[PDB]
């Protein structure tokens, strides 16, 4: 849904879809060939479906060509300032494909617009759709086009063939996020049965470990996933098929 | 003089189809591009799609599929306009127009800008 | 402490009483006038036009540098870039490289024993690629300026009141790694000696079984 | 989108000034800054005034100004003339299937 | 220690090789002086 | 210490936070590095 | 002046033009979308001002 | 503002402290003073000598 | 498909035959500029 | 047989325009340029201005404002040269000229190397 | 730049060597290497054979050299005949407004 979405949302608007609830099987997503830019700031791209995730967010974009570097950690330009700005311990990935099929039209299709003048970057995620005009000046606009009063929105165009950096390129973005609580989005892995009383390499909701699971005496709270000690470590878990 | 010129009126009756040209003057024929916008009697103007003389890509209005084909020449600097299955609101004053920038490359300008024009050309279908 | 182009202490100066000689990387200039004989200098490389060349000379009333290509005179007693207009008698010099010039003028009754330090009083960011040099014209004197390291002692005031040659001497090397102008009695570390190598040796293997290209 | 909104009729006195209104959709105007206007001298051919919502081209008299604010653009015509008498259409890009809608027309009729 | 986790199977489980190694080598370090510093800490302590 | 330059308030002036971080980084690691040295004299020459 | 200079020399014989004693403004030149490449090593090309 | 702690900037050297008239005998060419530690002890004012 | 080659001695430079051999790039290193000792 | 052949001999008289096409045989048209070379009567050789038959780009000789304009036809691998405001010294023989090599991508060796050429046009203008 | 400058006429006897001069500016001849020298037999369309000052195209006769010094380019022909005789015309790229300059022309008499 999100990845052939009918049309996205410009990048200064741009569109946030909350994904989970589920099993996630994004090694389809690495093998496909479409993609011209599928680079991930952490993971392995390959290795992704062994983890497991509370929320998964997709954002997805209209950015220019020659502009996707700037969708990355500790970039600096037009978009990562004043249209999206991701943070700098980024998790995640940035799925990119030029799509000049989709929205590539004769005489340039300008459905898709970006902030061009702000007085200040953007924080991370944030997002801003005021349609106040620019104050470029120290005279008051008051909504008046004109010398020092230039309306913040452009449209980028996207001539149909006329785009090596000029293209239509969907980027698609995802960051994961972990509370280290119930992680709800992770991939298809087999859920084999329990073993007590013997040491074994296990994977509870993507907490990975050695040890040795017994049973406890402790007592959980309702909301709560997992103990810890001292030194940070996994000390108790609760199994997710069996409370 | 850049001046844009069509031929001369047209006499359908419905489901035939009909040429109309636009030759350019005065400019280099490869850099702007050929809008075409027509004039359904009583109800305004009206755009359908276009044609770049760079290569020939085309495109047209979703109202108007596989009724129109836009073609043209280089070598005349002539641009071609064509309406198939012809109906009576298809009589129109047919206008071809040429865009208020030159083809750029990683431009910024849109090129929808409607500025430069044909004398004008009426279609008559009954 | 600092490195720069300095007179390293105790060293040689030609003593004059007109030619030309070089800038190698700087020139102490210092002077003992009577009737104000000496009048400026010229710095550049060939000083003959299709070069520029630097011109400093005090006319009687103000002090006017130029940049010109001029035209010398053999023996002197267009396309101009920068301009500008401003034995008892001590005068000191320092001119290195842009071109920078310190001064310090003082009375006196050959050349006197005792130490003045230099302040800095014009700026002249011309670029003049310099090599060769002469004074225009009563005794004057000239040495050359060497990258060497000194200890600066810094007075109340700001005024430099002596100074260490880092070089001059073991002793004063010593003076150099204590930062002190006074140094007790021991055996103190200063430098470490080190054998330079002498040549460049590269080898690879006996030329046999040579590929047939042949 | 479908057709803008333009008055049927506007009456004046020349020298006297008469200002114009274009409604659209927030996908024709409001969402973007690309308004122009032309105008139809009986059997004649179009004539660019306005574009770039207040700006304009070389040859058209101070007269014609154009504005913008919220769905509504809006033609200034300062100093009327019978000269003036003519059609009057607005256009703009649109955000959507289309990509350029016109005004339904205003006849300026001078008395 | 500027590592993007602190726990180096997150390191595994997340990193391909040809950054996990960058990664993994700044928690080296870090770690690698936190009980060198123990060390002389417990050898000064141990003299006393 | 291989920062671009000696002074945190220039840094911070001169360098966006994306890219002073590593800079900045570099004075950390090292002037801490620097202080432990110190401290670990002190501790010794405290128990002469 | 420098950045509209009417003609540049060739890399080979590089010009160069000296430049003080005024206040800059190099946001003008950050906010410009004429220059493709603005990389700035040790200067964020913001807060340069 | 004297005798106050203020943030400063004197032609781009940037610091907090307190800024008070002093007796030391600045030479006519000299910009600003450092102390022991490689740190601005004093400055003086690029638009009051 | 293929067509030969009129090689003459009397013909021009650009007509001449000429002998090519391209050496395109472990077992084969360059030799040995050695000095004494 | 690599040969460029132009048109016929003209007669002019001052402030007219006159048309010189030159057709290209032996090639790929789209691959070289056409340089354009006359010869004033009495003194030498003299370049105008090319076309890239590639594109139609053009460019001439400062002295030659607005008197020129260089015209192509890539289906007849013909090329058109366009000389108005005719004046007598623009009596000249007029010559088509080939560039030393063809159009590259990423290309250094300079391209107004001036080796293939035409029989010749003399126009006569009083 | 301007015209460069060839000797007007210059002759000569077969097998005897006849050398052209080709003056131009710095701009023109000294801050390149790009002369290249043409042949005008007459009533006939010219002939490369000289380029890059000093190089040859395949196929011209080893009697014609090409030499380059300061403002000065010079052709030598070797072994002349009545072979030679035609009009002669150097050339050169420009580091100015045009990019290609040409002498005003040499005839060499074979007498
Ligand atoms: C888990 O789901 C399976 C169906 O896939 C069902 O058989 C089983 O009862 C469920 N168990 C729990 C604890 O939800
Ligand atoms: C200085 O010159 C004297 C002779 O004039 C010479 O004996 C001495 O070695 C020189 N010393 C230096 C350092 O050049
Ligand atoms: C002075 O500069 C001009 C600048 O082009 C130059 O032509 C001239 O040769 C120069 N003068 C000398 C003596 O070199
Ligand atoms: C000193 O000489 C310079 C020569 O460049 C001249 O311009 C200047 O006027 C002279 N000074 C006086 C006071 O005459
Ligand atoms: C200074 O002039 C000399 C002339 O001998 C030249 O060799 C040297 O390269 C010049 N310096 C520079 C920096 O060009
Ligand atoms: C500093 O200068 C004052 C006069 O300005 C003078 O009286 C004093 O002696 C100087 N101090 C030193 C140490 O030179």
């Amino acid at each position: 849904e999100v990845f052939n979405a009918t049309r996205f949302a410009s990048v200064y608007a741009w569109n946030r879809k909350r994904i989970s609830n589920c099993v996630a099987d994004y090694s389809v997503l690495y093998n496909s060939a479409s993609f011209s830019t599928f680079k991930c700031y952490g993971v392995s791209p390959t290795k992704l479906n062994d983890l497991c995730f509370t929320n998964v967010y997709a954002d997805s974009f209209v950015i220019r060509g020659d502009e996707v570097r700037q969708i990355a950690p500790g970039q600096t330009g037009k978009i990562a300032d004043y249209n999206y700005k991701l943070p700098d311990d980024f998790t995640g990935c940035v799925i990119a494909w030029n799509s000049n099929n989709l929205d590539s039209k004769v005489g340039g299709n300008y459905n898709y617009l970006y902030r061009l003048f702000r007085k200040s970057n953007l924080k991370p995620f944030e997002r801003d759709i005021s349609t106040e005009i620019y104050q470029a000046g120290s005279t008051p606009c008051n909504g008046v086009e004109g010398f020092n009063c230039y309306f913040p929105l452009q449209s980028y165009g996207f001539q149909p063939t006329n785009g090596v950096g000029y293209q239509p390129y969907r980027v698609v973005v995802l960051s994961f996020e972990l509370l280290h609580a119930p992680a709800t989005v992770c991939g298809p892995k087999k859920s084999t049965n329990l073993v007590k009383n013997k040491c074994v390499n296990f994977n509870f909701n993507g907490l990975t470990g050695t040890g040795v699971l017994t049973e406890s005496n402790k007592k959980f709270l309702p909301f709560q996933q997992f103990g810890r000690d001292i030194a940070d470590t996994t000390d108790a878990v609760r199994d997710p098929q069996t409370l | 003089q850049v001046q844009l010129v069509q031929s001369g009126a047209e006499v359908k009756k419905p489901g035939a189809s009909v040429k109309v040209s636009c030759k350019a003057s005065g400019y280099t024929f490869t850099s702007y591009y050929m809008h075409w916008v027509r004039q359904a009697p009583g109800q305004g103007l009206e755009w359908m799609g276009i044609i770049n003389p760079s290569g020939g890509s085309t495109s047209y209005a979703q109202k108007l599929q596989g009724r129109v084909t836009m073609t043209r020449d280089t070598s005349t600097s002539t641009v071609y306009m064509e309406l198939s299955s012809l109906r009576s609101e298809d009589t129109a004053v047919y206008y071809c127009a040429r865009a208020n920038h030159e083809t750029t490359m990683d431009t910024y300008y849109y090129y929808y800008y409607m500025d430069v024009w044909g004398k004008g050309t009426t279609v008559t279908v009954s | 402490s600092t490195q720069d182009l300095f007179l390293p202490f105790f060293s040689n100066v030609t003593w004059f009483h007109n030619p030309v000689l070089p800038f190698n990387d700087g020139v102490y200039f210092a002077s003992t006038e009577k009737s104000n004989i000496i009048r400026g200098w010229i710095f550049g490389t060939t000083l003959d036009s299709k070069t520029q060349s630097l011109l400093i000379v005090n006319n009687a009333t103000n002090v006017v540098i130029k940049v010109c290509e001029f035209q010398f005179c053999n023996d002197p007693f267009n396309n101009c870039t920068f301009e500008y207009v401003s034995f008892k008698n001590l005068r000191e010099f320092v001119f290195k490289n842009y071109f920078k010039i310190y001064s310090k003028h003082t009375p006196i009754n050959d050349l006197p024993q005792g130490f003045s330090a230099l302040e800095p009083l014009v700026d002249l960011p011309i670029g003049i690629n310099i090599t060769r040099f002469q004074t225009l014209l009563a005794a004057y004197y000239v040495g050359y300026l060497q990258p060497r390291t000194f200890l600066l002692k810094y007075n109340e005031n700001g005024t430099i009141t002596d100074a260490v040659d880092c070089a001059l001497d073991p002793l004063s090397e010593t003076k150099c790694t204590l930062k002190s102008f006074t140094v007790e009695k021991g055996i103190y570390q200063t430098s470490n000696f080190r054998v330079q190598p002498t040549e460049s040796i590269v080898r690879f293997p006996n030329i046999t079984n040579l590929c047939p290209f042949g | 989108q479908s057709a803008l909104t333009q008055p049927a009729s506007v009456s004046g006195s020349p020298g006297q000034s008469i200002t114009i209104s274009c409604t659209g959709t927030s996908s024709d105007v409001g969402g973007y800054k690309y308004v122009s206007w032309y105008q139809r001298h009986p059997g004649k051919a179009p004539k660019l005034m306005i574009y770039d919502v207040s700006n304009r081209p070389s040859g058209v008299s101070n007269r014609f100004s154009g504005s913008k604010s919220g769905n509504t653009a809006s033609l200034t015509i300062s100093g009327l003339q019978a000269e003036d008498e003519a059609d009057y259409y607005c256009s703009s890009y649109t955000s959507s299937s289309t990509s350029v809608v016109f005004g339904g027309g205003t006849q300026l009729t001078v008395l | 220690f500027g590592a993007i986790s602190s726990v180096l199977n997150d390191i595994l489980s997340r990193l391909d090789p040809p950054e996990a190694e960058v990664q993994i080598d700044r928690l080296i370090t870090g770690r690698l002086q936190s009980l060198q510093t123990y060390v002389t800490q417990q050898l000064i302590r141990a003299a006393e």
